[PDB]
DNA sequence: GATTCTACGTACATCACACATTGTC
DNA sequence: CGACAATGTGTGATGTACGTAGAAT
């Protein structure tokens, strides 16, 4: 319950790799731990900004400002497009 | 279209581990879904470069560890892999990592009471 | 050791709606 | 400023999609 489901993480990893490729199980476990820790990293930064801006609800723009502050800049712009709902 | 890959409820649980989090918009789990997906993609490719550098067809943990240690955007991971402000924030992140609560915590017990009272069909409202 | 495959068994998604939240006045 | 109004999100119970656990290839 402390990490993301492993089947979905592993399938996402497969989508990035050729069909002939293989993935160690230890690598799958490490990858799922890494993504859960990345989530908590960005969430802590977004919460820092929301406290600094006297807000209590966490929104997408807060997440993206956090991710930009954390160096994942090249992630932001398509995620901005994904936001439109 | 909007039937997502990974579960949103799990992202919410992982978020709620931070005690400085009160309300989570519906936008945030949907954003994090694709954010994590793209993160997986980048990290897997960065590690696959090293796997190819060892002429191997299998991705093992040491490949990911090398990929982590090569690039600074994943410096926060150095504590989890076997190996001027942003770095201080990374250490703040490490300190917050120790203080994580995954226990079911109620924040707006009024909403809880109303939910105990609301009319529910098949458990649904 | 790592993938497919099947059948369990779990945890995700879903609901309505009183007030917390927001930024605007 | 701090109140108005409008927009929006926390909260439990449950069926059922879906991830999990093992052998077998």
């Amino acid at each position: 319950d402390r990490f993301l489901p492993i089947a979905n993480v592993s399938r996402i990893m497969k989508k990035a790799l050729p069909a002939n490729a293989k993935i160690s199980k230890d690598a799958k476990e490490t990858m799922q731990e890494c993504v859960s820790e990345f989530i908590s990293f960005v969430t802590g930064e977004a919460s820092d900004k929301c406290q600094k801006e006297k807000r209590k609800t966490i929104n997408g723009d807060d997440l993206l400002w956090a991710m930009t502050t954390l160096g994942f800049e090249d992630y932001v712009e398509p995620l901005k497009v994904y936001l439109q709902r | 279209f909007k039937n997502h890959s990974l579960p949103l409820a799990r992202i919410k649980k992982i978020m709620k581990a931070d005690e400085d989090v009160r309300m989570i918009s519906a936008e945030a789990p949907v954003v994090f879904a694709r954010a994590c997906e793209m993160f997986i993609l980048e990290l897997t490719l960065r590690s696959w470069n090293h796997t190819e550098e060892n002429k191997r067809r299998t991705l093992q943990k040491n490949d990911i560890a090398a990929a982590v240690t090569r690039t600074d955007i994943f410096d926060f991971l150095v504590d989890i892999v076997p190996r001027m402000d942003r770095e201080a924030r990374v250490l703040r992140y490490r300190e917050k990592r120790k203080t994580r609560k995954f226990e079911k915590t109620i924040r707006y017990a009024s909403r809880k009471a109303y939910a105990e009272i609301r009319p529910r069909v098949n458990g649904r409202f």
